RNA sequence: GCCAGGAGGUUGGCUUAGAAGCAGCCAUCCUUUAAAGAGUGCGUAAUAGCUCACUGGUCGAGUGGCGCCGCGCCGAAAAUGA
């Protein structure tokens, strides 16, 4: 296991110098008097204080573990050397920690995740490919421990799939599918190709949570205004004297309404406002699309070069573009292997352009 | 003669420590050199091994301070025959621990000199009951026996 | 009503950035002693500060709570002049 140890190890050393110097301007922050006389403003304050445990246990629990292990380890059968092996076995336990909370810090990195998948530029040969990565994610899920239904699923014309989703039950399960956003790409030659020459294809990949509703508590008799007026067209005296009309105005919104095709005043003012809520609903459907559709991707052409991770058969090599990693199992990547993916490089990139984008200028 | 004005209430380790808070504040507004102030913090904490050793602090008008180390909450007690590093969330119905009339006899008389109790027999009761709201009820045997 | 103390372990266990009798959760020690409740309210970022509860003194004759009945008070704004 003496791969992964300086990756995780040097993973918890670079916050080590970043964050020295940023509290230290914050702990001589939290001394003078005048400064927690700052109502909120001065929880902001201490709050940093909160992150020296979540900073400081690392610099003591890694830090021993890497001057006690390195030491009596270089050479023995299975002496005093294997047994101070077993005395790092809680390293490999602490070493979950350090990994987890990192990870759920995401916005809803903790509940459950909606993967769509539907293929792109690469003929129907892509429209086969998708068929794989479904099959790809879904032996991922159960061998990491989920569940998962196919929400919806339909088989191309000659591939296997045009469009497919899967939603993946358990904890975590926006957390790990999170890096595996964008278009990913596929290099073989062709089974569909007469020739059989090499050709490329693409495919999409998407991810997100759950929500909720809320239909009626909208309609609040606080915030519309009903109006009351005589009605337009035939009555007789009737409709000269009796207001039926109705005008029934959604103050914040500004959506009025007005109705009067009955004789009646409250089959008026209750049609006018089973009106206002079809209305309401539809001006609530357009602002719930923005934030849950935005969270899919900010782009994704689904083109060429639009792909952040390729997988040649050929040569038999996949290769994430986005940390520059490489690997030489493409076969068995494409089955359940996204542990080694997601764990060291992707979710650490994934946080990284983000981590770096708040702790420098956001 | 002698001169205070503003006492507070702290606590730490026997022998480590650090400017953070809620120690922070406290050596900051009202002043406390750590270059000669904490070497007679260290002089009874060398021999002596660490504990929740609240320091009974008592500030002056010159900014200095009385070291004087009183004895560890009675809670400390518990968490002693034990092992334990918090207590209940809910003191009577749960239990987190057994300790015997024992334990709280022999520990406890530590607290004797540092409390205003009498003797150990009214030193014994204290204990206990530091015990019976944290989430624990005491096993002895002697007790009463009466005429 | 006024003079004085009003505490010690204790900073109650747990939650919490902080919860020092005083956001919340769970609650049933003792002792200097004449008396002071692991605490009534305010004050705090967390504390110190004020007070009751209780005891001492002074005063010097009544005082405090609860149930019931009679009558009454508020709740109570309109359009030609009451
Ligand atoms: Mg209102
Ligand atoms: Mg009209
Ligand atoms: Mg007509
Ligand atoms: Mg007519
Ligand atoms: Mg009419
Ligand atoms: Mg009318
Ligand atoms: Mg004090
Ligand atoms: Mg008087
Ligand atoms: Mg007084
Ligand atoms: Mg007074
Ligand atoms: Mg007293
Ligand atoms: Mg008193
Ligand atoms: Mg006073
Ligand atoms: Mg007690
Ligand atoms: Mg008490
Ligand atoms: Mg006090
Ligand atoms: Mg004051
Ligand atoms: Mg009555
Ligand atoms: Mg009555
Ligand atoms: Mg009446
Ligand atoms: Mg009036
Ligand atoms: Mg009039």
């Amino acid at each position: 296991n003496a791969s992964r140890n300086a990756w995780k190890a040097s993973g918890g050393i670079f916050d080590i110098p970043q964050k020295e110097t940023r509290l230290k301007e914050l702990e001589r922050r939290l001394e003078d008097p005048s400064l927690w006389n700052d109502p909120e403003a001065a929880r902001k304050v201490s709050q940093e204080a909160a992150r020296l445990r979540r900073t400081v246990d690392t610099f003591r629990s890694l830090e021993s573990d890497l001057q006690g292990l390195l030491e009596l380890m270089e050479e023995l059968p299975a002496e005093e050397r294997e047994a101070l092996k077993p005395e790092l076995e809680e390293a490999a336990k602490k070493l979950d920690e350090l990994y987890h909370q990192t990870l759920l810090n995401f916005p809803h990195a903790e509940k459950n995740a909606i993967l769509t998948i539907q293929p792109g530029a690469g003929g129907t040969e892509a429209c086969d490919w998708a068929e794989m990565l479904l099959r790809m994610y879904t032996r991922f899920a159960e061998r990491q421990g989920f569940q998962v239904e196919v929400v919806d699923l339909t088989p191309g014309p000659e591939a296997g799939i045009d469009y497919a989703q899967i939603l993946v039950k358990g904890e975590n399960a926006y957390g790990l599918l999170s890096p595996e956003a964008g278009v990913h790409r596929l290099v073989r030659p062709s089974p569909f190709d007469a020739s059989g020459r090499r050709h490329t294809s693409f495919a999409g990949v998407e991810v997100i949570p759950e929500v909720d509703e809320e239909v009626e508590v909208v309609l609040k008799p606080e915030e519309l205004r009903i109006d009351v007026m005589r009605a337009s067209g035939p009555g007789g005296p009737g409709v000269n004297t009796t207001d039926s009309a109705v005008r029934v105005v959604h103050l914040p919104t500004g959506i009025t309404v007005t109705c009067q095709t009955t004789r009646s005043q409250i089959k008026n003012k209750e049609l006018a406002l089973k009106i206002l809520k079809a209305r309401l609903y539809e001006l609530e459907r357009k602002k719930r699309e923005e934030e849950l559709k935005a969270l899919r991707g900010e782009v994704r052409p689904i083109e060429w070069g639009s792909q952040i991770r390729s997988y040649v058969l050929d040569k038999n090599y996949v290769k994430d573009h986005r940390t520059g990693l490489m690997r030489h199992d493409p076969e068995n990547v494409l089955d359940g292997d996204l542990m080694d993916l997601i764990w060291a490089g992707l979710e650490w990139k994934a946080g990284r352009r983000q981590g770096t984008e708040e702790v420098e200028a956001e | 003669m002698k001169k205070v004005v503003a006492v507070v209430k702290l606590q730490l380790p026997a022998g480590k420590a650090t400017p953070a808070p809620p120690v922070g504040p406290a050596l900051g507004q009202h002043g406390a050199n750590i270059m000669e102030f904490v070497k007679a913090f260290n002089a009874a904490t060398a021999n002596m091994g660490d504990a929740i050793v609240p320091v009974e602090i008592t500030i002056y008008a010159d900014r200095s301070f009385t070291f004087v180390t009183k004895t560890p909450p009675a809670s400390y007690l518990i968490r002693k025959a034990a092992g334990l590093e918090k207590g209940a969330h809910k003191p009577g119905r749960e239990k987190v621990g057994r300790i015997t009339w024992e334990q709280v006899l022999e520990i406890a008389k530590q607290k004797m000199p540092d409390l205003n109790t009498t003797d150990l027999e009214a030193a014994a009761r204290m204990i206990a009951g530091s015990a019976r709201s944290m989430g624990v009820e005491v096993v002895g045997a002697p007790e009463v026996k009466d005429a």
